Parts: C-alpha cells; structure tokens; sequence
RNA sequence: UGACUCCCAAGAGCUCUUAUCGACGGAGUCGUUUGGCACCUCGAUGUCGACUCAUCACAUCCUGGGGUUGAAGAAGGUCCCAAGGGUUCGGUUGUUCGCCGAUUCAAGUGGUACGUGAGUUGGGUUUAGAACGUCGUGAGACAGUUCGGUUCCUAUCUACCGUUGGUGUUAAAGCGAGAACUGCGAGGAGCCAACCCUAGUACGAGAGGACUGGGUUGGGCCAACCUAUGGUGUACCGGUUGUUAUGACAAUAGCAGCGCCGGGAAGCUAAGUUGGUAUGGAAGAACUGCUGCUUAGCGGGAAAUCCUUCUCUAUACAAGUUCUCGGAACAGGUUUUAGAACAGAACUUCGAUAGGCGAGAGGUGGAAGCACCGCGAGGUGUGGAGCCAUCUCGUACUAAACGAA
RNA sequence: UUCCUUGUCGCAUAAGUAGCGACCUGCACGAAUGGUGUAACGACUGCCCCGCUGUCUCCGACAUGGACCCAGUGAAAUUGA
C-alpha cells in the first residue's frame, strides 16, 4: 500500500512539474486537434499532425491519446504520450459530438 | 511484530528495530560501525548496480509456461496431449529418466539477480533511487543493491566505505541528482 | 498401470504412519453451558441480553 | 507480422501491383515496419520493369501492425505496402536501390535508422 | 475484494446471494456457512446504506436486489432509523459449530444494535473529518523506535 | 582432476583416497576413516596425547 | 560387403612422386550399410514416417587455434587441435531419402530397441469390403496399383520434477527455539552476423583488397518485469432484440448457458519492455620457439579444462559459524506480494489484517426527476451528470486477544 | 490399368513424386466380365481459386465440469516372496 502511495505521490509531482512549464489543453474523444511532433529517430524532424481524437487514457504523466487521419488517401493512426516533450504545441480546432469514449468504429467508416 | 529472540538481538546490538535483515560480504577496509545510517547517496547517478530479489510467484506450472515447450497440435486427431511434455527419455539404454529433466513444478518466488542495472536518478531527501528498467519481485517486497560486477563502477568516484553525511543537514535542502548524459546528441550524429 | 507386487504390511504401515490423528493443543470449555469447543466458536451470550 | 503468404500492395511505379511475401530477411516471427522481405509478384501491369512471377525484394513502408517509437509513440497504417528494391547484387546488404522512381503514399520515419535513405529521399509524405 | 465463486455459475450465485440477504433482513439473524456469510455481509451493508440514502434512486436500486415488499420497507424505515448514526458495520458474523453431514463450518450472521443481539455493540460513533495524511518519509521518520528494556 | 592439481588443492585428500579404497567395503570403513587424521605440515593438535 | 585410416609409389602435376592426387598390389580400424548365423523372447518385446522431448560419440558442417600450399592480397586447397554453443522455413511425395525454391555463420555424420504409441498421431505397410492390370480351368493370388477401414490402461516399485513432515548433529534449560551467515559440493551461464573506423592502409603492374585493434546496429538464445502498448478482463458502465413478471405509467429483475453489441481499471500475459550473451586468474591442445647436449628443462599458446559473476547447498554424520530468547517458539483467527494440501510473509485490539463507511483517482459517457421544443419517434438544459470491477488515503463501526484465558 | 518412372513436353507455382492437357515405347487398354463420351445427381476419391478463420507463426486471458482439500459412503485390473 505504501509502495503504491509513493508511486502516486511521485506521479502527481511529476505531472505538476510539467504543467508549470508547458501549456497542455484538455483533450477529449471527438476533438479535432492539431499538433507539432518532433521525431528524434528522423534527425529531430518536426511535422504538423492533424486528426480526430479517437481514444484517450488517463494514466498520470504517462497519459496517452490516439489520432486518426488520412495522409495521401491512406488512413494513419498515431498514439502519443500526452506529456511527451516532443509535442511542441497542441491546439484544439473543433469538437465533434460523440456518444462514446472510444471511436474505433471510425476505422470501419468509409470516410 | 518481532519474536523475542530477534528483539533481543536488536536490543543487544543497540540498534532500532528493523523489518528486513540482510548480510553483505565486504573487505576489511569497507567495514562500518554498528549504528551507521546508510542513505541513497551510497550510489552515484550514472553508475551500474546489481539488484537481487525474490521473483513473482507463479504456483505449480506446466512445461509450456515453465520451459517454453511447444506442446501438441490443437486438432488433427490429437488426444488429450495438448500441453504435455511428450517423451521423457529413451527406451532401455538408459532405462531411466536423467536428472534435470524439464517437468512440471513450482515456478517463480525464487531469488534472481539482474546485472548492470543503470542508476538514473538519486533523490536524497526521500531516499529514492530511480533505476532504469525492470527489477525482480513484487511491489512492497525487499530488494538488495550492490555494485555491478560486469560493468564495474569507477573506483575514484564511489563514496568509500559509504557516504557519510553530517548531522547538520536538512532533509528539505537536498535536491535530486540526475545522471549526466553528456552534451552529445545521440539522435543528431547518425 | 497395475501394482507389480502385493504391498507388505511393513510398507502399508510406513505409508499410513504420517496420516495418524494428532491431539488438539487448546480446548475451551464454557463454564455456563458446558460445551467443549475450539477457540473462536460461539456458544453463549452473557446474561441481561 | 509480414510472413510467408502475406499479400502486400506495391506502392512504387516499378510495374508490379501485388506481391506475396516469401520470407522476412531478418526475424523469426516475420517483418515489421521498415524491414526488407523476399516476395514473388502476383499481379503486374502489362508494361513495367517487373513481371508476374518474379522473385523480388521489397521494403515495408506501410504496416497494419503498430510500431512503437523511442519516446513512447506508436504509428499504425490501414494496410501493408512495399517498395521494390534491387536484389540482383546480393553483396550490397545495405541501403538498396529502389527499382522505380516514385513512391506513393505515406512513408515511415523508421527508414532513416534502418538506412533506407533512397526511399526516404523519393518520398512525398512522411508519417 | 476477493469475490468468491461458491461453486455456482453467475446467475445462480447472484440469485442465492439476493435470497440470502432478503432472508437476513426478514429474520434479523440466520445460520449459514462461514463462506456464504463472508459474502452476504457486504451486500447486507450495501442494502442498509441504500436505505440510509433514502431517495427514489436508492429505492429503485434496492428493489432490484432484495425480494419482498416487507424487506424493502424494513430496510427503508426501521434499518434507516436504527443505523442512522452508525457509519458502517451493520452486521456481525460469528462461527458457531461444525455441520454434521458435510463438516461445513457454520456461522450466525445478524444485524446489530437490536434486542437479542449476540454481543453488545459499540455505540454508533460518527466518523471524524477526513485527515490529511503525513508523507511516508515523515511517517518513517516518526516510526523509528528501540527495543524496550526487558532484560 | 589430475594428481598435480589435487596436490595443489589439498594434498591430504591424496593420502585419504589412497587409504580409503585399500580398506574393506563394510560399515566399519567410515569409522576407520574417522581415525585417519592427515595434516599437510608438521603441526597437529594432539601433542598432549601419548604419541 | 560397407565406411574410414594407413603402407608402396608407376604415373598426373611445364621442372618436380607425395601442394593436390594416385594405377598395380597390400595392412588395419569401426560396428551405422548390404549380408551370414539362429543364442533370447511366439501362456505377445505393437511397424515406417511425422509430432514432442531429447542425450551421447567425434570420423567437425559452422564458429575458435594452428602447420603446409602449386599460400602476393582477397578467395581457397589440404592436414593437425578442438564437442563450448549452434546447425532454417517452404513445394511435390505417407514417405526416410532425394530433388527443387528462398535463406543461413552453417543447414554435420552416426548411436540411443533403425531413441521416444502405459507421451500424441495413424498418412504408408500388414485382417475382413471393392475395383483395375496380370497370373490361375477354378476357389483364389501379386512381393503391382487404387478407394475405405475401433490406437485400451485410475502408476504399486525404480527413475525424474516439485513441496513439505519427521529425524541425527550434548547444548547444561533430561535442552527447546528465532534470526543472520560460510559453502565441502552441485547446477546454470557459454552464440553469431552485418556495417563503420583503423584503411582504399598492408599486398599488388592493375583489377582487387586485408591481418590486428576498436565501435555501432541487428538476429538467435536465456533471465526477469507490467510503466506505457496490444489481447483478455462471466458480481464494472452504456446501447439493444425476444419473452415473462412487478396491474398500467415510471423504473427494474429473470432467461435466451456474459442473450447480443461497444468500451473497460486491476490481475495475468507478449505481440510489449528491460537485463545478460562479461572480467580477471590458473593449468595447458595442436603448434611454436629458447636452453642444453642426449637423459631433458623452460617460455608462449584456442569458442576447449579449473576457479571467479549467477542459483542451490551443513542429513557437508569430522554433521560448521555468529547474535539472541527462555510462559521462548508454536497453535488459533483476519489475510496475502505467497499458495494444490502443506509451506512462506503481514496483522492479531496501546490494532488498518480483512469487511463496512467516507473522500479521491480510474472506467463508462451524460442517471432519475423536473422544465422547454416537437403531432410523434425524439431533441435540449439542469450537469463531465449518474453509477461502480478495482487502487490509494482517512476512519475501529463489524470480525481478528470480545483472552475477566 | 505404365514396372522402368518423379517417362518427356506444355499449363500452373518462388519452388508441384500432385493436378490438368499432350505424346505413344499399351512391362501387362479395348468393344454387353461392354468401348468411348455424357446433362443431371453424390455425407464417394483428386486438383485449383475466392471468402473465412487459434490449423499454424505462437500462444494468451477468461468461463463451467473434473483434478486439489475436508466430512460421509466406497470399487478395479494386478500380486512367487
Ligand atoms: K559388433
Ligand atoms: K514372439
Ligand atoms: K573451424
Ligand atoms: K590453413
Ligand atoms: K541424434
Ligand atoms: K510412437
Ligand atoms: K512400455
Ligand atoms: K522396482
Ligand atoms: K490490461
Ligand atoms: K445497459
Ligand atoms: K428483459
Ligand atoms: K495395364
Ligand atoms: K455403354
Ligand atoms: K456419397
Ligand atoms: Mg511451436
Ligand atoms: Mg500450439
Ligand atoms: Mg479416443
Ligand atoms: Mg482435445
Ligand atoms: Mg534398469
Ligand atoms: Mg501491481
Ligand atoms: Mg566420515
Ligand atoms: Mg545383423
Ligand atoms: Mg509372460
Ligand atoms: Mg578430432
Ligand atoms: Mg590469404
Ligand atoms: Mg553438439
Ligand atoms: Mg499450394
Ligand atoms: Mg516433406
Ligand atoms: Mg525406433
Ligand atoms: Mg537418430
Ligand atoms: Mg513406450
Ligand atoms: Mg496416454
Ligand atoms: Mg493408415
Ligand atoms: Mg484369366
Ligand atoms: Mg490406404
Ligand atoms: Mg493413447
Ligand atoms: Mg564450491
Ligand atoms: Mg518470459
Ligand atoms: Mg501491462
Ligand atoms: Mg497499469
Ligand atoms: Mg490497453
Ligand atoms: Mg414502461
Ligand atoms: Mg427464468
Ligand atoms: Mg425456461
Ligand atoms: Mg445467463
Ligand atoms: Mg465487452
Ligand atoms: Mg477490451
Ligand atoms: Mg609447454
Ligand atoms: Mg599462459
Ligand atoms: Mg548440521
Ligand atoms: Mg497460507
Ligand atoms: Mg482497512
Ligand atoms: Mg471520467
Ligand atoms: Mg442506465
Ligand atoms: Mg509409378
Ligand atoms: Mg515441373
Ligand atoms: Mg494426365
Ligand atoms: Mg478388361
Ligand atoms: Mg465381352
Ligand atoms: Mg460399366
Ligand atoms: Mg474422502
Ligand atoms: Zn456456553
């Protein structure tokens, strides 16, 4: 119990450390977000990524979210850690009305 | 919480009552007096350590989980031998099963060591060490940390025989120490 | 698989040896109802219930 | 995992349209994103460099199986696609010459670390 | 919490637990196996807490578990008044005997703070307001102690 | 193990093994091995005994 | 007979017998081939192949170390040393074998009842049905083909994998215990490739192109772990079909073997993530040199051998060591990070061990009631609402010493 | 129905002792022990393709019933010692 309590304390402090240096907006399923992603594998190449949030998981500093988009006609799904330092900027562009927390039916959608 | 013999051992050594005891072999110059407090500043961030603990228990286990045996087919006539070990020897020469034949039995809850475990961060205020990757054992169980044998740490950098803090030292004033990674970007020279 | 030989009384006695019953170390007797019982067994409430 | 029997789309202009993987060049379980496979051509255009039934090498540029990245990110594509590369010179076990001259569709960031630099140079979209 | 299977499939298990809680509310004390009582105590406490909440939503949730109009009325009137200031722990279970026939250990389980309860309960004590806990490091600093002089 | 390595390791075992297989194989053998006290040097603790 | 080793050396090798070979003829070794015998078993020792699990020998396929070359270098040939670790997936065929395709550092040869059916299969063969060809007057036959054709056993002993109970180990309490060790001894671990630098250097006319040393990235194998990812998550949340019931409304419950769909934390798990694939010493294989001066001695010397890292280990009977206790240790109860039982570990009332209650996190996704819009299905607001599998924190209300035991 | 034989050629596959189409050298086809075809039909025996999948790469989680444990009752083959 004390071990898990220590993990929770350290995670809470780590999350509050990040949120006082960078601005991270609230991200929900169905949100159209645009973000700039630095990929350190590809010589730290920065690209702009835009898509609809289809999934989210709240796990403290290791919270994740998933983005579905079309790139040159091919559907590309990307999962990002929310507090990753390689996300330079996150903007929320639009909010679609959805009824659920996971939108995996969008993969079977024609568009 | 203690039996009377253990309580008497602590009483006659003149030390406060402890939950876990472990003995470490040392050289003669590395001895410390009874009652010396050891903190996380024994280790230097960036060094490698060996971590020993009792692994996760798995109970009684079959050959497929315990030894990665392949088992049998799920169809094509196979009769009640889907997860079994198959043959356990040869016929009459040797006429016996050899020692060490991999069979079902208890798995896990055993002592194992992970070598060359990298120390990322030292937090001396809370006596916490951040160390990269997995460590054997359950949460809340005890592990034992030594210098790494394979990647031996630098002799001139280790606090010997231990880090001896002054008593005029505040718990609030110590800041965490992170391993120095250098100034050469590993993603930009490739 | 069948037994190859009859089991002797010696081997049967050796097998059944550890399966002998042992006495219970602690026995409680209630002074009111007289029930003989193990610890953590309820028999009686006190008076002025 | 891309393995023996996997049918892949061909997303360059080498003339082939569909291949079936023979093996992954590395890995017991098969090929992930960025790996090189041996394949045989199942469908080809009538006028192209590569004919039906030929044994070819191809670099996986789109994969339906998710692939993790160094900072915890993941990427996943809808289908499985290859770009055909030269296999006549078998002593050059490094960055191989693409057969075609154009690459259609998105291309993973993984090609730089796996040293598929010519395909990365030929690509228009990187995901 | 370890939720026991009791050798029954889910429909049978939940039907039996609902029937047992209803019989416990009706009779105020029943005898069953120790394992079944360790399962029944949590659900009986949940039913009492639903009666203490007292709303229409609580009544509809409780009517989906317990059986009988007398049981739901007893829960929402008599138990609601009786356990009004008791925080939790509305039930007591005590091992009694070994059953002939299958050597099952048996236990009484009863609602407390009533006439002819098995033991006298503690008075209903309201909980103190929520304390902010100390850090595990401050607590560990305060937990250090030596052996008492007994030699 | 060679005789040279055994002599380097523990030379008393050489004598103990030579004597052991020269004794009859019965239940008295280990009692007789108990009486065989071998020392690598000139020093032994039985100086108060009638040697 | 077969396989392998050796002796001779005509001849081939431009010259040159033995770098590579080797006619005519000889000597052996092994016990895998084809055979010979008929000693065991006919009051039964169940086939070939596949699967699973292996283990041994070395006459070595790869990796490691060498001598020689008809060895410039690269690539090889040949022989010696070496069994530590390895030695692929597919197409046809019942096939072993073998061919073919794609690979690989390599895709070794043999023994183990041609290892392994009280461990799996049952495709071939080798009962009874049927057909073709052929042979037979015929009933039938084939060592030819073809389609079909019951695979029993609850483990007593040895062996082996695990887990405990007792017991010897004079001690001074006729001694009984709790901890912490040491390790006689045993087991495990032992791999390889590609690229880059050294270096387009050495070598070579050129084309080509190193040894040595050091890095990086992979593959395989092994040891763990669950933060995140994926799967699952049958007493969580929501949607929904048929029916029965609570008279109806409203809100639910049972069953459709989670009724069916969409999600899902913990836990488990790999498809995920980590950690190893060392170091140092000793003795030394082929081989290599130095000293001698005929007996020898000494130095160097490999993925091999022995210690060292890792795991077990005092029933290690010469039975070990240290600290402590003496109404000690157990037992019982609540549990669990542990678990078949047993065992371990926590807690056992001057107590957070479990339940309950309260708060928060997490999941789901917007409860009911009421109001407004609409003829209506329905929509909007109140309102990140309501609910609760788990996790943390607070709290003795219940059960653990409620043991006035 | 062909021993030699996995005959040879063609289609097909990355690769096909299979299958289909040829050829004729029919070991040892052949005309009511019928010859050659044939729409429809077959729980008959082959071959190929699409769909689909834990058949497999490579196995994992969960659920019920046994196996485990306690209390009742209580067999079997076998057995020179
Ligand atoms: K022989
Ligand atoms: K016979
Ligand atoms: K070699
Ligand atoms: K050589
Ligand atoms: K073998
Ligand atoms: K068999
Ligand atoms: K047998
Ligand atoms: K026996
Ligand atoms: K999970
Ligand atoms: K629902
Ligand atoms: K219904
Ligand atoms: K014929
Ligand atoms: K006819
Ligand atoms: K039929
Ligand atoms: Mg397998
Ligand atoms: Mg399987
Ligand atoms: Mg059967
Ligand atoms: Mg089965
Ligand atoms: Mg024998
Ligand atoms: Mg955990
Ligand atoms: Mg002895
Ligand atoms: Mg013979
Ligand atoms: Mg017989
Ligand atoms: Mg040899
Ligand atoms: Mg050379
Ligand atoms: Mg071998
Ligand atoms: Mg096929
Ligand atoms: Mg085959
Ligand atoms: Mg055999
Ligand atoms: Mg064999
Ligand atoms: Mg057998
Ligand atoms: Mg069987
Ligand atoms: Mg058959
Ligand atoms: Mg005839
Ligand atoms: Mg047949
Ligand atoms: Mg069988
Ligand atoms: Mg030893
Ligand atoms: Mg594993
Ligand atoms: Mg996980
Ligand atoms: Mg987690
Ligand atoms: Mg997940
Ligand atoms: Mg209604
Ligand atoms: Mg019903
Ligand atoms: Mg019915
Ligand atoms: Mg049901
Ligand atoms: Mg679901
Ligand atoms: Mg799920
Ligand atoms: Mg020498
Ligand atoms: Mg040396
Ligand atoms: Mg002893
Ligand atoms: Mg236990
Ligand atoms: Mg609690
Ligand atoms: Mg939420
Ligand atoms: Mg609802
Ligand atoms: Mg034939
Ligand atoms: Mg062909
Ligand atoms: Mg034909
Ligand atoms: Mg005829
Ligand atoms: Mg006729
Ligand atoms: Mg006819
Ligand atoms: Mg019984
Ligand atoms: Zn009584």
């Amino acid at each position: 119990k004390t071990a898990k309590h220590i993990m929770q304390i350290v995670d809470k402090e780590a999350v509050e450390e990040v949120r006082t240096r960078r601005e991270i907006p609230e991200i929900r399923p169905g949100y159209i977000v645009q973000l700039k992603v630095e990929v350190p594998e590809n010589k730290r190449r920065v690209s702009i990524v835009k898509g609809i949030v289809i999934a989210r998981r709240n796990a403290g500093l290791n919270s994740t979210f998933r983005i579905r988009r079309l790139v040159a006609g091919v559907g590309v799904e990307s999962m990002f850690p929310l507090y990753s330092p390689n996300l330079r900027e996150i903007k929320v562009l639009d909010k679609k009305r959805v009824r659920r927390a996971k939108l995996y039916y969008l993969r079977d959608k024609m568009n | 919480h203690l039996t009377m013999p253990e309580l008497g051992h602590f009483r006659a050594q003149g030390v406060p009552l402890k939950r876990k005891l472990r003995e470490f072999p040392v050289t003669e110059d590395a001895l410390l007096p009874v009652g010396t407090e050891l903190g996380v500043r024994h280790f230097v961030p960036g060094q490698y350590v060996d971590v020993t603990g009792i692994t996760r228990g798995k109970g009684f286990q079959g050959v497929m989980k315990r030894w990665k045996f392949k088992g049998g087919p799920a169809s094509h006539g196979c009769s009640k031998a889907h997860r079994k070990g198959g043959s356990t020897g040869q016929r009459d020469d040797p006429g016996k099963v050899f020692k060490g034949r991999k069979m079902p039995g208890h798995m896990g809850a055993a002592q194992r060591t992970v070598k060359n475990v990298w120390v990322y961060k030292i937090d001396p205020a809370r006596n916490l060490i951040w160390v990269r990757g997995q460590v054997p054992g359950a949460e809340g169980n005890f592990v034992f940390i030594n210098d790494a044998c394979y990647k031996k740490p630098d002799i001139s950098k280790l606090p010997f025989p231990t880090y001896l803090a002054p008593e005029d030292e505040d718990p609030s004033e110590l800041e965490p120490l992170v391993a120095d990674l250098g100034e050469v970007d590993p993603f930009m020279l490739a | 698989a069948v037994p190859k030989k009859k089991v002797s009384k010696h081997k049967r006695g050796i097998r059944n040896g550890p399966k002998a019953l042992k006495p219970v170390p602690v026995i409680i007797r209630c002074r009111s109802c007289g029930r003989v019982k193990l610890p953590h067994f309820f028999c009686c409430s006190g008076e002025r219930g | 995992f891309i393995q023996m029997g996997t049918v892949l789309k061909v997303v360059d202009n080498s003339g082939a349209k569909k291949v079936m993987c023979i093996q992954a060049l590395k890995g017991k379980k098969g090929a992930r994103l960025g790996d090189t496979i041996v394949a045989s051509v199942k469908e080809a255009m009538p006028n192209g460099k590569v004919k039906k039934g030929a044994v070819v090498y191809g670099v996986v540029v789109r994969a339906a199986m998710q692939r993790g990245r160094v900072d915890g990110s993941e990427v996943r594509f809808d289908d499985n696609a290859v770009v055909l590369v030269d296999n006549k010179d078998k002593k050059t076990k490094t960055d191989r010459q693409p057969i075609g001259t154009r690459v259609f569709g998105p291309v993973p960031h993984e090609l730089r670390k796996k040293k598929h630099l010519k395909i990365l140079a030929l690509a228009q979209h990187i995901a | 919490t370890k939720l026991r299977k009791l050798g029954r499939h889910t429909g049978h298990r939940m039907s039996m637990l609902r029937t047992l809680v209803s019989q416990l509310v009706k009779h105020e004390r029943i005898e069953t196996t120790i394992t079944k009582a360790k399962e029944v105590r949590r659900l009986a406490d949940n039913m009492v807490q639903l009666g203490k909440e007292g709303s229409l939503d609580a009544a509809r949730r409780a009517a989906g578990f317990v059986r009988g109009d007398d049981v739901i009325h007893k829960i929402f009137t008599e138990f609601a008044y009786r356990y009004k200031d008791r925080t939790g722990g509305y039930t007591r279970m005590l091992r009694t005997r070994i059953r002939v026939g299958d050597a099952a250990p048996m236990a009484y389980i009863e609602f407390i703070d009533r006439e002819n309860e098995l033991r006298q309960s503690n008075p209903p004590t309201p909980q103190p307001p929520q304390r902010v806990p100390l850090d595990p490091w401050a607590r560990s600093r305060l937990m250090r102690q030596y052996a008492p002089p007994k030699e | 193990r060679s005789l040279k390595d055994q002599m380097a390791k523990d030379p008393t075992e050489v004598i103990r093994k030579a004597v052991w297989r020269m004794l009859p194989t019965n239940n008295l053998r280990d009692d007789r091995d108990r009486k065989l006290r071998i020392f690598e040097g000139n020093e032994h603790p039985f100086g108060d005994k009638p040697l």
